[PDB]
């Protein structure tokens, strides 16, 4: 069984992602991945409290995290073509909120 | 505040042990409901053993 706890989930997600995919590009991709991991941990650990939380026991899993990582990667690459530290405002926040 | 994987990882391992339900935004007493549900589940599981 997976160990219960937010910290365990975030550690597992971080170990899942290769460092080459999390460190390349603008240096903000790392913090974007951290936000993705925290959001995944919140929506996957709330799942245990099925009545008070996700009304039905949804199936948010590894594939969803991989798809979200692919989305973040593609949209950050398209928004920031270079490798400079893209400003926070220029981050496609609306795209990530809408797609996810 | 970090610019690389390592800073965020060290922040993760530094998280306090006490994960209250207030972490998720749920009220802290949802743990009480979860424990009551699991207790009733244990009662039922024992009951079906006859």
């Amino acid at each position: 069984e997976p160990p219960p706890g937010v910290k365990a989930n975030m550690l597992r997600t971080f170990s899942s992602i290769p460092v080459s995919r999390i460190c390349k590009s603008p240096n903000e991709r790392a913090r974007l991945y951290f936000l993705l991991a925290w959001f995944h941990a919140i929506i996957q650990e709330r799942l245990r409290y099925a009545p008070l939380g996700w009304s039905k026991k949804y199936e948010f899993g590894e594939s969803d995290l991989r798809s979200a990582c692919d989305t973040v990667d593609t949209w950050l690459d398209d928004t920031a073509k270079g490798r400079q530290n893209i400003s926070p405002d220029k981050i496609p926040w609306s795209a990530l909120k809408t797609l996810m | 505040d970090g610019i690389r994987r390592e800073e965020f990882v060290q922040w993760v391992e530094l998280l306090p042990d006490t994960q209250t339900p207030s972490w998720l935004g749920l009220p802290n007493n949802a743990e009480r409901v979860l424990l009551t549900t699991q207790g009733v589940d244990m009662i039922s599981k024992m009951l079906k053993m006859q």
